[PDB]
């Protein structure tokens, strides 16, 4: 049993027609404090992977030594490492899934929030989440922390369910998702405007955008607004 | 929250960031903290949002049965009128309010008034819980008698410093100036003081 | 200070008669005419809007007034005395009704509390 | 809860309900909280578990080794103590249990172990266990004897479970009977509580408070 | 302080027929007033013919349907591919919930299925290991809106034959796959009505003789 | 709970779901959250229900009292001012968490009150357990100088990403608009996207099912004649 | 230590086709020992019927209190109250305890006697008025009575036809909750009669 | 203190109540008469906290003796209950609340009928043919609703109710030191002075 | 369990236990043996907490029993009571200590002379007279102190054993079912079947 | 406490205080917090001292060993066997370790690890108490490939303001200079620092 020190905000994601994006703030917060403004919470594992981690960041970089051990070790002894016998974002999250349960059961638990989003062999979809207790569930679009709350009604309303999943575009997924970033940076108090989003696509491949930044803001409005009832100055 | 009140050659200038949390969530991000008391004797409000507007309510209302009265009160006794609400009533209260205006014959003048109740008459206060990571920037790059530029940059550099830090303070900087000419609302927006 | 007029200024005399309700009576017939009319499909209450001065403007002094949506009053006599009435008529009704019934009283009921308002003035101290 | 068991010419007379809740929410009227050990060894279940069906089915287990090792029947004494021993060693951790172990040997006769999660291993004539045990003690106290007849004994075992089905919130749904002989356990049927009353309560001229 | 369990909602519900059994559930898994996904696979085929579903909290549910199958999976290397019968099946089940006794699997598990009559068969589970052999068993969040519903119109409790007042009670007519499906049906549409937990998708498995089929039907998303 | 208020063009906008829970149970599935504080000024409670009904119909009342006095409307900011100082006296205690809009004299208004007595104004506010669905669509779609049409239809979406997406939140969507100039009107059930199924069954019973003991008539009637 | 459910018991109200129906089980206990199987939770002041559920203590306090007040009512309404009006009192009743409260579940039953309409209502223990079209449930097994009447319920049943669906109900909610049953009170009210029927049910 | 039993059989009713009064870890009296005449035909008997128990029961007794003075009147059973139930209901919110549990038996000289009532601390009431309070219900309720019969003679009672007392002595733990037995009639209230 | 005494006289040791049983609100049971006899002339009766009374009196029983064959020779009571101390104190800084009191009383063939050992969960060994454990000794010792005589026959200790239980049966507010009396002497261990 | 490390140009600057508390008593006022694990790799100290002495004797237990064996260790080494033991026990551990280090090949290298047991490369680091009342003054005045002597001034003006509003540090300025050139000790007095 610990406590979060260094902790990630937000994890957003949601599958489109040939494949799936994920999204996460570049934010490591110290309670209020905004520490860290650099830190990347998506790790993407070879080119058909990509694993977003909220929660905290210590624990996060200790994941991130194990998948980077994963694919090293998945190499070993193996011809066919970089084709029929690649790591699969099934395989990885399994792995994952069965860490954060044992742990949880040690009653020592990586603290932390992990959407595990890719694409399979046969390039379906994948999406799937799991957490600090090893609880695990998949749907069309989801979302740890704030993103839960806010991110996942506007994502729902691009896919709504499984049959609107080959309906929805890459731009149109990618607007979606950015939109909630914008939401979630108005809204969360340990979000950043900074953060990197990840598509996964069957077939142009991973694409990873670093140093994005939420825009087209309003807040002209604030102008008008004075005092906090009868206030007219 | 990230408040500050700064004298100045022509008067005062209250300075003020809009987040307003409740835990993480930010319930309202265009907040206005600055309130206003009296004509030319304005307010900076930190803590608990129900007291410190109660509190300002009640000031608005004795400096305007005071103005009926007696004609136009002092920035002290407006500060004074704050303290005797929040030490009597200490045990009751989590509110912490930096209290500025103008007269002609005093000039701008800045009291703070922290949890406890006491009144600290100071050159230029800060406050709130985004004030401790600017305590050593506004220390080093505070001047007495400055311009009314030199002061809203002042404010706008500080501010724009415990919002970068402060998680529980952001949104816009909202600043009032207090003079001989009259009042004036200035807004400044994230694309503006992030970028310095 | 206090109010040491804590014995009744109302008393009945000799005779039987309480001066200060006839008294009162006298104040009312002095007062302007006023009437009420039941018909069938409703109630009219009408009377003199007595202006004490040409210059005023006899709008803003409102004889007619609403108690609740369905109850007005009208009166004669002493106008200052009407107007505190109608003030605590109006509130008694909220107070004594319908914040305990969810609907305003009916008109026999609030008339009951005006007149306990006035009973209490012709036996307190 | 209501089970009870008791010594009598015949043999043993075991009775028990039917209900089990979690909270004042009625989860089961149907549990079984006679445990057939084996052919000639009973059980009851009091408690609030799983711990006595677990122990019960491992104990009969148990006597079962015993007897392909000793070429013998187990005693009721000897049962009885294999759970007592057992449930004492997870003393603490959290065990809740409350059973009469019955049996009828040829070295003992007609034998009743009270066997307790605090480690209590008690040998008597008459056990009541539950919630509603004092009301089945009532009943039983006032017309005990040892030269009952099996259909009489039978009978005063299912009016006990039914006085506390009654009485007890936590007590009720059916009464399971058995009767325990030297070659063995015979199963006397379940009896619906609701059904019961009205049928005892015509024919006894009982329950006058109640309305029927 | 770290707390090891936690509660993702949902309902289950397992119905015993004549030859056949049907084990039910909804596909709405949630925490605390988020929805976590509106399509959540409950309901399992184990295989020889075993339905299971473990109700609660989510990762313990996982994790103990991934126990029991691998265990009909070592049942047949050890014993030459013999069929596990629902009754052994439940027994090893009690042993995998109590050998966590003193830090439980926080799940309400329900299987169904067969027994070796060819009957339909349902066994129910508390997080301890405790089990029985049941008719009619409603699990989860609106086991308490369902359970008294299903006393009525299974069982015919308190139901009684007109003209006799109360002499004669309703007798126990046997169901068909039809009027059962139909029973789970309103039972998970009035339980999503008034509980807000319960809801999305419901998904029954139908056991029979001839294998495992699969139903679903869509449930209000509110 | 999931309430909304939208400023627009000549006036305001409020809406609410129809969904009253008792923990995880419904009980009520067509609630109806938007009160009338006076004709022109409405609100929308969240919280504890009873103290959401209480607190506006005693504020409610004084106001109508109040305006009886002045002989004039009654104006948002005074309801907002006896709302607040009513429940920061109380502290907390009465778990009132209020939106209030309406039109006045002054103009058209739209504020929230949060139980221990703080409030805030704005263009845009949501409150309760479905506040953060509701306002992720509110920060998604509102922009200045919004018509009639577009609040009502803005105010609806943010209702129903708390009836679809929050589980405290469900049923209906109620809405009342208030225009300068203009009568209130109260859109009660304005959506209805939760209508329930036809059920697979009928569950009438046939009669003499239930067992009786004992029959009798009662007297409601009075003290009889003669 | 609860006091809601100290004590037990269950209520329920239904409305049909130009009548109403409120029932209620028998049970009062001390948590595990039953104690008394003829307490009625169903009373009436002239044509308005109340149902209380909760602390046995203020279920008699409140039924007392309501006689209380009716009574005045009439005396100075010169008429019987109407179950709208009531419905308010009993709100307005409770929500003067709203820091130190009556523990019980009060369901208001009736028809109005001037529109002929059917009317139920329900409170929480601080007076919030839950005014439903189809039915009302309160108690230590209103879960159960939930589940119960969502299924069975359907609009517009003839009174004889109502009493089965009320009584089967309570009977089959009651059945499963530890701390009700004991009896049963089914009450069909219409215009101008009212019918009292008692049930039979398991004595556990 | 610790037992006290009522039943109301054909023409009277009869109250049983402990002797036992302990105090920590000694059993300072073995004949402690808990019970007050409440009127000539009514009688309460009462177990509770300590001290509580005595100063309401001698207050209710006041009470009701002022009232028979002041209207040269004996309440009814129904309406002294009543009375009391009231008391312990107003009781119950107050800053200390009477910590007592009562019976009261009594003869309606109107009606001609026996009436036990049974009140506990919270201004619970109900009527009953018989009843007890604290953990004596659980051991005699059963007995009572196997043999009790409302035409039973006081006879008939007193030997139900020696079988209650029996069982209580055989399966309690606490020593109660028997029972002191009253019986309330159309002729008053009189005590059984060998039990 | 409650109560256990003890008494040394001239030519034996006189061990007196309660026969009952609590388990909760019932009595479970009115006739239980709280003693064991460790060899033929040296018993032990025994109270505390359930279970572990029980399983450690069997298990020191059954160590005594052991030395007895191997030796082919009787332990003196003070060797027991020593080895019995050893394992309390032993027992008390456990991961769970037994909850047990003891007496010990037994007859020395070698001296000719009765012994009483009073041994309770902590380890801690007396030698006494006269002995007790829990509340029987504030009753008991008072009487105990006043009448007891070193040179007392079997018969009189007898007799002020039953003055000292009547005093429990008076002031004690349990009722312990009356108690088992068992005498060790020269020719062994016997059971005073009436008293 | 109140520590920071800088990268510049030629290579790195460590710098602290040296108040240690026990309470509001000052056990130490000449605390040296500036502690060496390698010739050219040593690190700021905060937190619980002896936890902090405990991990760094250990750390330079560690790069001794690996000296030994495979020559020279990075600062990125140095930095991961102090993240290795702050991690792995973090449940027993309150260290907050500001590594900071020199390699040719490299040059000036900056790694923070706070309470949670992560490793941040960053170009420069505070940390401590006192850290918070200057991340205002220090983003505002950091700048990257300063000379020897604008790093010293931007530490000695950094930890001046620290001090001056920490109670928990004070006392004097030590620094440690780490380039190609070899080790610098540096200490600056509160006569000196005060008056800046
Ligand atoms: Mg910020
Ligand atoms: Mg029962
Ligand atoms: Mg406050």
């Amino acid at each position: 049993t610990q406590q979060p020190i260094v902790t990630g905000t937000s994890v957003i994601s949601m599958k489109y027609d040939n494949g799936v994006i994920i999204a996460a703030d570049n934010l490591g917060s110290y309670g209020s404090l905004l520490r860290f403004n650099g830190v990347e919470r998506l790790i993407p594992v070879g080119d058909n992977t990509v694993v977003g981690i909220s929660g905290d960041i210590s624990d996060m970089q200790h994941i991130e030594r194990l998948l980077k051990d994963l694919v090293t070790e998945n190499a070993y002894d193996n011809p066919l490492a970089d084709a029929e016998e690649a790591l699969e974002p099934s395989y990885i999250f399994e792995y994952l899934a069965t860490v954060m349960y044992q742990r949880r059961s040690k009653m020592n638990p990586l603290w932390n929030a992990i959407i595990v989003a890719g694409v399979q062999s046969n390039g379906d979809q994948f999406l799937r989440y799991v957490n600090l207790l090893g609880v695990t569930y998949s749907s069309p679009t989801l979302a740890t922390g704030f993103g839960a709350h806010m991110a996942n009604p506007l994502l729902r309303k691009v896919v709504d369910r499984e049959s609107d999943i080959p309906k929805t575009t890459v731009q149109v997924a990618e607007e979606a998702i950015v939109n909630a970033m914008r939401v979630l940076y108005y809204r969360d108090a340990r979000s950043s405007r900074n953060f990197s989003l990840a598509i996964i696509d069957k077939n142009t491949g991973l694409t990873f955008k670093k140093n994005l930044q939420v825009e087209n803001m309003k807040w002209d409005f604030a102008k008008d607004i004075k005092g906090y009832g009868t206030q007219k100055i | 929250t990230s408040i500050m009140a700064v004298t100045f050659k022509d008067g005062v200038i209250l300075g003020a960031d809009s987040r307003t949390t409740t835990g993480a969530y930010i319930a309202n991000r265009v907040t206005d903290k600055l309130t206003r008391v009296h004509d030319k004797i304005w307010c900076c409000r930190s803590g608990s949002a129900a007291d410190t507007q109660a509190i300002a309510d009640i000031v608005q209302y004795h400096l305007e049965l005071y103005t009926s009265q007696y004609g136009t009160p002092s920035t002290e006794t407006a500060a004074s009128v704050f303290k005797e609400l929040c030490y009597e009533n200490k045990d009751n209260l989590t509110a912490g309010i930096i209290v500025a205006g103008y007269d002609d014959k005093n000039k701008g003048e800045v009291y703070t008034i922290p949890l406890g109740g006491s009144v600290h008459k100071l050159p230029y206060a800060i406050a709130g819980s985004g004030s401790t990571f600017i305590y050593g920037y506004c220390d080093k790059n505070f001047r007495e008698n400055m311009s009314k530029e030199e002061t809203v940059d002042f404010i706008k550099h500080s501010l724009s410093q415990a919002i970068k830090w402060d998680g529980s303070s952001g949104g816009v900087i909202r600043m009032v100036v207090l003079t001989a000419a009259g009042v004036e609302r200035l807004i400044f927006y994230p694309d503006e003081y992030e970028q310095l | 200070m206090t109010d040491r007029y804590s014995f009744s200024l109302t008393t009945f005399s000799p005779s039987g008669k309480l001066g200060q309700i006839d008294y009162a009576l006298t104040a009312v017939k002095q007062g302007v005419t006023s009437l009420g009319i039941k018909a069938t499909n409703g109630v009219v209450i009408a009377t003199e809007k007595k202006s004490s001065s040409p210059l005023a403007m006899s709008e803003t002094l409102s004889k007619v007034s609403l108690l609740t949506p369905d109850i007005g009053a009208v009166y004669s006599g002493m106008g200052p005395d009407y107007r505190v009435l109608v003030d605590k008529s109006r509130k008694v009704a909220h107070t004594s009704y319908k914040r305990i019934y969810g609907e305003y009283p009916p008109t026999k009921l609030l008339v009951s509390e005006v007149a306990k308002i006035m009973q209490e003035a012709t036996q307190s101290g | 809860t209501t089970t009870l068991a008791f010594r009598f010419q015949g043999g043993i007379i075991v009775a028990v309900d039917s209900r089990a809740t979690a909270g004042n929410w009625v989860a089961s009227q149907t549990v079984k909280k006679v445990i057939e050990i084996n052919p000639f060894l009973l059980g009851t279940m009091a408690g609030g578990t799983v711990d006595c069906q677990f122990w019960e089915t491992w104990l009969g287990s148990q006597c079962r080794l015993h007897e392909l090792r000793e070429k013998e029947r187990i005693s009721v004494a000897a049962a009885s103590k294999i759970l007592s021993n057992l449930v004492y060693q997870y003393k603490g951790a959290g065990l809740s249990m409350g059973t009469m172990i019955c049996g009828y040997t040829r070295k003992e006769g007609p034998t009743i172990y009270y066997v307790d999660s605090d480690g209590t291993r008690l040998k008597g004539d008459i056990f009541c266990v539950g919630s509603g045990q004092t009301f089945a003690y009532g009943v039983l106290d006032s017309n005990y004897k040892w030269d009952l007849s099996v259909e009489d004994a039978l009978y005063l075992g299912k009016r006990s479970i039914l006085a506390a089905a009654h009485r007890d919130a936590y007590s009720g749904g059916s009464v399971n009977l058995y009767h325990v002989t030297e070659d063995g356990w015979i199963y006397h049927g379940n009896h619906d509580v609701g059904e019961l009353f009205w049928k005892v309560k015509e024919e006894e001229g009982s329950f006058n408070n109640v309305i029927g | 302080q770290f707390n090891p369990y936690g509660d993702n909602g949902g309902t289950i519900l397992g119905i015993a027929g004549e030859d056949f059994a049907v084990l039910a559930g909804d596909t709405r898994n949630i925490t605390d007033y988020s929805i976590n996904s509106r399509y959540e696979p409950k309901v399992f085929d184990c295989g020889d013919n075993i339905v299971m579903s473990a109700n609660g909290f989510a990762a313990d549910g996982d994790a103990l349907v991934k126990r029991f199958k691998n265990s009909v999976k070592w049942y047949h290397f050890d014993h030459n591919d013999k069929k596990l019968s629902i009754n052994s099946a439940a027994r090893n089940i009690q042993h995998l919930l109590y050998g966590k006794r003193f830090f439980p699997y926080y799940v309400h598990t329900i299987i169904a299925g067969l027994d070796e009559d060819g009957k339909g068969a349902v066994y129910s589970f508390d997080p301890v290991g405790s089990y029985e052999r049941e008719q009619c068993r409603a699990g989860g969040a609106a086991a308490s809106l369902i359970m008294p519903f299903l006393d009525n119109q299974v069982n015919f409790k308190n139901q009684y034959e007109p003209g006799t007042n109360g002499k004669v009670k309703k007798p126990l007519k046997y169901l068909s796959v039809e009027e059962v499906i139909k029973l789970v049906r309103d039972s998970f549409t009035s339980a999503t009505e008034r509980h807000i937990q319960v809801g999305d998708g419901l998904e029954i498995l139908i056991v029979t003789k001839d294998g495992v089929r699969k139903e679903f039907y869509e449930l209000k998303r509110d | 709970t999931t309430i909304v208020g939208v400023k627009f063009n000549n006036g305001v906008v409020i809406a609410a779901d129809t969904r009253s829970t008792q923990g995880p149970i419904v009980a009520d599935k067509n609630c109806a959250k938007l009160h009338r504080i006076s004709p022109k000024i409405w609100c929308a409670g969240a919280g504890t229900a009873a103290d959401t009904e209480a607190v506006t119909q005693l504020i409610g009342s004084n106001i109508e009292l109040h305006s009886l006095y002045t002989s004039r409307e009654p104006r948002v900011v005074s309801a907002l001012q006896m709302l607040k100082q009513h429940l920061f006296k109380y502290q907390g205690h009465i778990g009132a968490y209020l939106i209030v809009a309406g039109v006045d004299p002054t103009g058209s208004h739209l504020f929230s009150i949060h139980a221990h007595g703080s409030t805030d104004v704005g263009y845009y506010l949501s409150l309760g357990s479905g506040s953060l669905a509701a306002m992720a669509v509110l920060e998604s779609h509102w922009k200045q100088d919004l018509t009639k049409e577009e609040a009502i239809k803005l105010a609806s979406d943010a209702i129903q990403a708390g009836i679809w997406n929050d589980l405290g939140s469900g049923s209906n969507v109620d809405v009342c608009v208030m225009e300068i100039g203009k009568d209130a009107e109260y859109l009660r059930n304005y959506l209805t996207p939760n209508v329930r199924e036809e059920k697979q069954k009928s569950y009438k019973f046939p009669r003499g099912t239930t067992a009786v003991l004992k029959e009798s008539i009662v007297n409601i009637c009075d003290i009889q004649e003669e | 230590s609860d006091p809601s459910s100290i004590n037990g018991g269950i209520v329920v109200a239904m409305t049909g086709k130009d009548c109403v129906a409120i029932a209620c089980d028998l049970r009062l206990g001390s948590q595990s020992l039953g104690v008394s199987n003829k307490f009625e939770k169903i009373f009436h002041y002239g044509h308005v019927f109340l149902g209380i559920t909760g602390l046995a203590t203020d279920v008699t306090t409140l039924n007392e209190m309501f006689r209380y007040k009716t009574n005045l009512y009439k005396l100075k309404e010169e008429r019987a109250i109407e179950p709208e009006t009531f419905t308010q009192l009993v709100s307005s009743s409770l929500y003067e305890r709203r820091f130190g409260p009556y523990f019980v579940g009060p369901v208001v039953a009736g028809i109005n006697s001037k529109s002929g309409k059917p009317f139920i209502a329900g409170f929480d223990l601080i007076g919030c008025i839950d005014e439903a079209k189809d039915f009302i449930v309160s108690g230590t097994a209103s879960d159960q009575l939930f589940g119960m009447c969502e299924s069975l319920y359907e609009p517009n049943l003839e009174p004889e036809d109502l009493f089965e669906t009320i009584s089967q109900a309570l009977l089959n909610a009651a059945d499963r909750d530890a701390l009700s049953g004991w009896g049963a009170v089914v009450y069909i009210i219409k215009k101008d009669e009212v019918v009292k029927r008692y049930l039979k049910m398991r004595q556990d | 203190m610790d037992i006290i039993l009522g039943i109301r059989v054909q023409d009277s009713v009869i109250l049983a109540s402990s002797k036992a009064v302990t105090r920590g870890i000694s059993v300072l009296k073995d004949s402690d008469d808990k019970t007050r005449q409440l009127s000539p035909h009514t009688l309460m008997s009462f177990a509770g906290e300590a001290g509580d128990t005595v100063q309401f029961a001698e207050y209710i007794q006041a009470n009701i003796q002022l009232y028979s003075i002041r209207e040269d009147y004996e309440l009814s059973p129904q309406a002294v209950s009543s009375f009391v139930r009231q008391e312990l209901a107003k009781s119950i919110r107050s800053r200390r609340p009477y910590q007592v549990n009562v019976l009261i038996g009594g003869y309606d000289k109107k009606k001609n009928k026996p009436e036990l009532y049974q009140i506990d601390y919270l201004g619970t009431k109900v009527e009953l043919p018989y009843g007890a309070h604290g953990y004596s219900g659980f051991y005699t309720f059963s007995l009572l609703d196997h043999h009790y019969r409302p035409d039973m003679t006081t006879e008939e009672g007193l030997d139900l109710l020696k079988l209650c007392v029996q069982e209580l002595e055989k399966r309690m733990p606490m020593d109660f030191k028997g029972v002191i037995v009253k019986i309330v009639d159309k002729d008053g209230i009189r005590q059984v002075d060998d039990f």
